[PDB]
């Protein structure tokens, strides 16, 4: 629930479930002024494990 | 204040530094047409 501008959606039925749906709902944008700071280093720093 | 080369293969060195590695999503493109193709065959058939 910290700041976490790389929080993935969840999709398909998994957004049916309570817990999905707090991590879907940290995401819509109250247009309140925001101020959720977009990252700068996510295109340096890389990381392809999989 | 009065004084006194065309490397098609660079497009690829840049997959470390800065990753550009075009040929890589050529890969991916290639390899996800090829499993549609299968797909679209075996689920007609």
């Amino acid at each position: 629930l910290s700041d976490n501008p790389q929080r993935q959606s969840v999709s398909g039925p998994l957004s049916s479930t309570v817990y999905g749906f707090v991590n879907n709902s940290m995401m819509v944008q109250l247009p309140g002024q925001p101020g959720i700071k977009p990252l700068t280093f996510a295109n340096l720093i890389n990381f392809k494990v999989d | 204040n009065r004084g006194g080369q065309a490397d098609p293969t660079k497009s690829l060195q840049a997959a470390g530094s800065s990753s550009s590695g075009v040929a890589k999503g050529a890969l991916t493109i290639l390899g996800g047409q090829i499993c549609m193709l299968g797909l679209q065959k075996q689920l007609q058939a």
